DNA sequence: ATTTACTACTCGTTCTGGTGTTTTTGTGTT
DNA sequence: AAACACCAGAACGAGTAGTAAATTGA
């Protein structure tokens, strides 16, 4: 399906790699349409070549709202309001 | 300008293409940077309003005039709940620039024979089939009574979400919660009527399942039931059939 | 009944009473004295309170500044529908729908009498009267005026008068909407106006237009210029006119006089205003 | 009912919290939402206007030979037609 | 480390779930930050080389060892096209570790009876109907453009399975005989009609035309199934 | 007939190419190349590819001293003689025995093997292999017990298990290069099959017993774990390759396992027109410095 | 000849806290 | 009482330009 990636504070050996299975439409925003196994392998190729930075992925699906997404090492979070995923922003 | 703008109708999605409902407790809603907000101990949140049909507000909750101003301006609704049940149905605008449904609803309910015809339609829709109904005046009272005859929690919760989503679709079509064909004597008659058609097939099964499985927990089953059943469309169908 | 207005406050609840914190101080009001509750800007109502209001038939209408706008609403007064069903009856049957149309076209023509004329001659007489009063007030305030030419989108693309005329008429619509919905009636079930969701309210408003609003617009246009925010000051003038409440007691009557609801069952309005300090069974300080 | 993603950079806070009524936030300047064509063809004329000097980009699910389309406002990244396919550019 | 990591096999998309081709001209190609970059006056473009099946490298272009090392490692294919026609090919890896289609291809082509079998089944599957079977032994620009894109796409498909372009039932006497044969099928149906529709011009466009043609025709799975059921 | 290029640039001039290194611009017409290997630090034009394609010259993209393969081109004169003689041959369960026997005998010169069965030959193959393994082990006093080919994890491993692997991979790469350069195919195998590089494993098993195991043992004897054994292995093999004596007996074995007469043999002649310590300049190359 | 890790230094964007105001963008008998 | 426009500065990350070190991930 449709997939969108976001990278922050990553080595330059990922911002040029990911440009093969995707495109750079803005600064830190990588867009791509492809299927599930590719997606689920990229999401591990990216989990380890990231270091101290943080990233995010979001893909089309079929749920009550219409999508899902995952987060790694972000100051945000993701909470479920009785079946639906909603972002969070904790306190100091 | 000193602010953002209010929504329109062609920037708004129908209720056929929306989420069903959200819950909120021990928080306090507000407005910020032209938006909505929620704030519990765990931390801040935000809330899309043009992709929901109902809010639910539980204990310890607070809310401010400038939020209501915004939510209502989408087509969403507000409902205050608690340990005793639903309360204080609130709502704002309606996503219908024409009033055909209300006109025909009144044309019907004014007369009494048409009222009776439609009530019979609904009496036979309440039951598993068509020929199972009964052509009587009040023996159907005992019929519904016998049909009714750590579980009331789920009973309520489901009933609450049901009432709310009904209220929403009703005001978004253009009907009136007062012009009811049964239950009359209040302002929520059409609602208390349209909701009993599905209370049976929805509330009790999962309520008993839960109450058996003792060790919130209901609101996932409720939403899965909605998504499967396709209430949000079957109800519009029932209504266009009931008023024609 | 009693009406009330709250603003710049923070509500909460006591055993069976209300509390309204503010700058001046706090107040207390057992809920069986309120009736309607017109909230307003700078107000954070609680949950533990609402579940009381709901349990007393009290109403509540999130409004702007003195009913110049309507933003939401809850369950109507005492959870009743008298006005609603007796409106649906009168509008459904096409024999009664004229007994309440040529009846309302009468209260605004006091001298003449029309119980025979029909739905097409009224229109042409109404139009002429309005064209007359407009030119009257125009030549009064020494202004140029030809007709009501405008465009809805390009609001800021016309003369200076039409602007304020529209703005004031809209604030009037707002207050009328508020009170109507607070009673239990319906906006769309209209007699002269058809289809639109807010027709009954245009029908009501057409009673009050020509004594409150154009004598406002023409002044607002003479004593002001193009480099201003006339659309703001019209709203504020009507807000200042709505303070006393000499238009919330005429509306209940102009409604109960159409639907023919009897005298014994009528409603008695009382536009209260808190911090008068002359009340009974009301803690204070 | 395609998938829509919007990006916002250097805009007034009266467009960063409004758009949180339809959409939802997963990161900074990154707004993702699922909805149909009539809504977004209005949201785009709503964001062309009240953006100011900043930049914004949209990319939606579609059916072309690659699988998506996008457009831009005031961004230095141009867009070229590589004989049927849209590819992002970065001039000098 | 000292660089990025190479592409695996499960991180790649099949040749059917991909774009078909991309053109290039008067530019310079290189590797940058572990990517494929294309430089020119208009600016600087980067290439998704794993969502593509072939490049075409027109005049004026230059390319470096460390760029092909990366392209090849995906499944894409390089082809140096030119006004005179096609020129030499290139390919690094095959998206398959089975070697079955090639085994059967060799088995079949070794002998001659069932080679002539497919040789005449070519005339069968080529011309409109079966009743026409005979089992008895300003436009050139767009024509060659479509023929070029087709040759390259055929090369990609062939190598994407394990097959060889050298084992040609007809057109033999070279190493690109098999793909010449396979391309002879779809040439007439596709090449010439659009070729004339363009040669009637009054003002490149061939690329849009052939792209839409393939998109509507499902050429990828067409050729895949043809080869499957022609060797099975 | 062969060539190696690196740290250079190329272009076309009037049926000849024009390299560009630091010192000067060598030059050579489009008749003496034949095969052509390309190494790091090369960017190549379009009019040059035009020629290398329009003349029959091959074109390849290889690592440092062909220790790894990266891409292909067409083949010398575009022939398939090796491909045809390989396919016609492998598609016969009977004729696909004599060439295998030959390959088996090239590693057993003292005894004849044109009587034994395939299943019985792998036993003696493994015997000889373990023998050379233990022999090199006892020679270099290295603790050797057995081989471990894990194609997933290189980390744990063993220093010899790590160096012999990389040396064998470099050998695979050079064999791949030469094979594809001739015209053959690496999948149409005889001993190994089921994968696309089986003929490679087989035709490299010949030289694996004399070129990479002694190297690996001399590497493991006097080195440490901290060093990049995987970097020094391919470097040693690159050095060993610089000579060019192993590019010659491969082509001579290809023409011999398919039974090609002498009048079909070809001239395998390496070339190095650019040196930093010796003088090698003659016979037609017109340095246009 | 090409390409990568690593460094230091600009430049720009974003975050956050005190002030002064306004309660809000406005067909409807043309 | 609640929520916007505005301004001041403080903190953190993206981008360019030179240096040394290899030809690669097995």
């Amino acid at each position: 399906p449709f997939t969108v990636v976001t990278l922050k504070s990553v080595p330059p050996s990922l911002r040029g790699d990911l440009t093969k299975w995707m495109q750079e439409i803005a600064i830190g925003v990588y867009v791509g349409n492809f299927n599930s196994r590719i997606r689920e392998k990229l999401w591990n190729r990216i989990q380890a070549n990231v270091g101290e930075g943080e990233a995010t992925i979001s893909y089309y699906y079929r749920n009550e709202i219409g999508y899902q997404f995952d987060m790694i090492n972000s100051q945000k979070s993701v909470v479920d309001f009785d079946g639906i995923p909603l972002v969070l922003i904790p306190n100091s | 300008k000193n602010g953002a703008k209010k929504t329109s109708l062609r920037e708004l999605p129908k209720i056929s293409d929306r989420v069903s409902f959200i819950y909120v407790e021990h928080a306090k809603i507000n407005r910020v940077d032209s938006a909505i907000t929620v704030l519990d101990s765990r931390g801040t949140v935000r809330i899309p309003a043009a992709m929901i049909g109902v809010l639910l507000l539980g204990p310890g909750t607070d809310i401010s005039h400038r939020a209501v101003e915004l939510i209502g301006d989408t087509g969403t609704s507000m409902v205050w709940v608690g340990e005793r049940g639903v309360r204080q149905y609130a709502h704002g605008r309606s996503l219908a620039h024409s009033t055909k449904f209300l006109e025909k609803q009144a044309k019907l309910v004014s007369n009494s024979r048409l009222r009776l015809a439609v009530a019979r339609k609904m009496y036979q829709m309440r039951f598993p089939d068509e020929d199972v109904s009964a052509m009587t005046m009040q023996q159907l009272r005992g019929r519904e009574g016998a049909r009714v005859r750590i579980v009331n929690q789920a009973l309520s919760a489901a009933n609450v979400a049901l009432y709310g989503l009904v209220h929403s679709i009703v005001i978004a079509l253009g009907a009136s919660p007062g012009l009811g064909f049964v239950h009359t004597g209040h302002d929520l008659s059409f609602i208390y009527d349209i909701a009993d058609l599905y209370k049976a097939e929805l509330t009790i099964p999962l309520a008993f399942e839960i109450a058996a499985n003792f060790t919130k927990i209901a609101r996932q089953k409720v939403r899965d039931s909605f998504v499967d059943g396709k209430l949000i469309v079957r109800i519009v169908q029932d209504i266009q059939y009931l008023f024609d």
